[PDB]
């Protein structure tokens, strides 16, 4: 019913979709990440496969190749004002 | 009643008043107390340097002077006193003594639930309390009650012998539904036994809660993930058997076994209509009976 | 330079922003979240005050009347999928 | 050297070999050593029940064995004997102990930090290591320097009598600059000092970054926030001191005072072309030069 709810229910599935795939079940690797971004996210159809690997790299703060769901948080909270912008004109 | 209740705080001065007696010399009045410390009826004199004198003094105006109270302080004080006039009047306490604890903590406390088993959420701790008092919980700022749904809390109370104050122990136990919200806001509250307090409250934490997708025994994953294909081209299907070392995976196209290997990988090149239709997979063992993967329907676009 | 952090960095400033002008100088009330929500978001330019009012109700999870960094944070988290989705078709 | 260095787990094993010595008696070898137990040089006879038969045995092949072996058992041990041959040989050791902590934790760590100024990020504290050892930090991936920058490091190690093993803490202190990293990472490590080992790492945390507006002792604010208005409606200016419990408020337009009263707010109804200019108001005060707020330019739109 809520859409609150159900938007917040589905970043979470969405990370896990993704982050189940190959090593650590609960975090990104660059591969798994490159593929929740070219499918799921609106940002990543006309990014280029440099582009994204310069974006993985930003989102990978402490540097271990991986991204976690913290890191995926901030991610979605830039997203937000980033496409804020774009609804605007 | 006849005896008024006295509510004193640990570590604080406590003073009795001997009510009907003279505030100057002659004074007519005598204290009988019984508490923790002397476990008998004990009368204590006016003059200085008596037992109790390290604990308890009797003033110039009759009353009786405590400078730090103490949990063995608890118990009867009764004064008998005549006036000047004078008529015998008497005042009867009943002390009971108390402490705050700091603010209760929530500590080892997890930022993942998982929906559809129990989770430990988190144990709030409270230190430092007289009398015991106790812990409750709050989830999305309404009083979280035991043992309904899936909710199971471990209580427990310790007593340190070193200053007979209490350690509180409350553990949460959620089984979080399917569908349920993502974002369940839980806190910890802390209500004294002694004196009526405004409950003291912890930081709420906001857990979120993952959905785990339903595990197959012979897992079907299919590129493109639709199974749906222009013409040409190529559909990989892979299955896998997380439970087996070394499964063998027999493919299978409309329920019919394919005329080939076994194989955990199976690639459709060139696809044509006459490649559509239902796919799985099958894993055979000894001893065992088979196991088939979920049902992929392959089709093609134009 | 880095996008995501101009991003990031404007969301920490947008909710101090509103959230230092009554009460609390790090938490939003009703008064100052309305204000957000209407002034910079684009998901708020359509909605009327009954929505709005139930939105801040949703995004209130303790009930204190007032939302913080991290009620605030999930609610963008939501933002962007929900724009995402707008920014396909 | 000829001195071989042994390096041992605290509440270990150690075997110590007398090289060059018979498996079988007869034999012709004695152990001397000198630990913090002793404090002098001590032969370590062979025979059962000696002084530190509890604490260090000779085997029957002439080995020397400690059960659990302490950091008092650090020190120098020795082993002479002759061959069946037989030739005099020598072991010499030098037998150095340590231990693990457990996982480092980051205590009281903040949520939000305040650029511009210092900040304490948190403490790292390490439990139970022997020797201390060392706590470091790192940013972004990156170890961090200290008293570079505005990034300064409270460092303080502490021993415990009763086991003799060491408590670190490191409390970590940084001046966020403005247009710098919105959500800056830290994590810790403890590098032991014995033996060689991997650092055990925290987790990390991630902080955010507020930059604080500058705050002007005279604070105005205008509706709307741009300051252009269409053709007739209102615009409320309002300004505020902060220090002042009863301001006296003077409003200006274009650098000159309006023939009005003190007044914390001017409210501009019906703005017509005459009305635009540049606004702001004045906070005079007894004893103390005036001060002026942001000005403010209002026009009208079309
Ligand atoms: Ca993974
Ligand atoms: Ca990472
Ligand atoms: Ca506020
Ligand atoms: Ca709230
Ligand atoms: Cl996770
Ligand atoms: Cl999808
Ligand atoms: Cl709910
Ligand atoms: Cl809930
Ligand atoms: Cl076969
Ligand atoms: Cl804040
Ligand atoms: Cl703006
Ligand atoms: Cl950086
Ligand atoms: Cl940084
Ligand atoms: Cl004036
Ligand atoms: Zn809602
Ligand atoms: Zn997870
Ligand atoms: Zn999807
Ligand atoms: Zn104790
Ligand atoms: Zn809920
Ligand atoms: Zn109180
Ligand atoms: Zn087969
Ligand atoms: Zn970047
Ligand atoms: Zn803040
Ligand atoms: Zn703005
Ligand atoms: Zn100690
Ligand atoms: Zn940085
Ligand atoms: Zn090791
Ligand atoms: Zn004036």
């Amino acid at each position: 019913a809520c859409p609150l709810d159900q938007a917040i229910g589905l970043l979470v599935a969405i990370f896990h979709k993704y982050s189940g795939r190959e090593g650590d079940k609960h975090t990104l690797s660059k591969k798994e990440l490159k593929e929740l971004i070219q499918k799921e996210l609106t940002i990543g159809s006309k990014l280029q496969d440099a582009e994204i690997a310069r974006l993985m790299e930003d989102l990978d703060r402490n540097k271990d190749q991986e991204v976690n769901f913290q890191e995926y948080v901030t991610f979605l909270g830039a997203l937000a004002l980033i496409y804020n912008e774009a609804l605007k004109g | 009643a006849m005896a008024q209740n006295i509510t004193a705080r640990i570590g604080e001065p406590l003073v009795l008043k001997c009510k009907g007696a003279p505030k100057k010399p002659p004074q007519r009045l005598e204290w009988k107390l019984n508490t923790g410390r002397t476990e008998a009826w004990k009368v204590l004199s006016p003059q200085g340097g008596g037992p109790w004198d390290s604990v308890a003094r009797v003033l110039p105006n009759g009353s009786l002077f405590l400078p730090a109270v103490g949990i063995q302080d608890e118990g009867i004080f009764r004064c008998q006193a005549m006036n000047r006039n004078g008529k015998e009047t008497k005042s009867n306490y009943r002390v009971r003594v108390y402490q705050i604890p700091g603010k209760p903590e929530i500590v080892d406390s997890a930022s993942e639930l998982t929906a559809g088993v129990p989770n430990k959420v988190g144990t709030c701790v409270s230190e430092g309390s007289y009398p015991a008092g106790t812990l409750s919980w709050h989830l999305d700022g309404k009083p979280l009650v035991p043992n309904e749904k899936g909710v199971s809390v471990k209580e427990q109370t310790r007593r340190h012998p070193e200053t007979g104050l209490f350690t509180l122990q409350s553990e949460l136990m959620v089984t979080p539904a399917r569908g349920g919200d993502p974002r369940p806001t839980f806190s910890c509250s802390f209500s004294p036994g002694l004196p009526r307090h405004r409950a003291l409250r912890t930081a709420p934490i906001q857990p979120r809660v993952w959905e785990p997708v339903p595990l197959e025994e012979v897992q079907l994953v299919v590129e493109p993930e639709g199974g749906a294909v222009a013409p040409g081209g190529t559909v990989t299907l892979t299955c896998e058997v997380p439970a087996q070392p070394s499964p063998q995976i027999h493919w299978m196209k409309d329920g019919v076994p394919l005329p080939l290997p076994p194989s955990p990988v199976l690639i459709l090149p060139e696809i044509g209509p006459q490649d559509q239709g239902t796919y799985s997979c099958v894993a055979t063992h000894s001893s065992h009976g088979p196991q088939e993967s979920r049902a992929v329907s392959i089709s093609i676009i134009e």
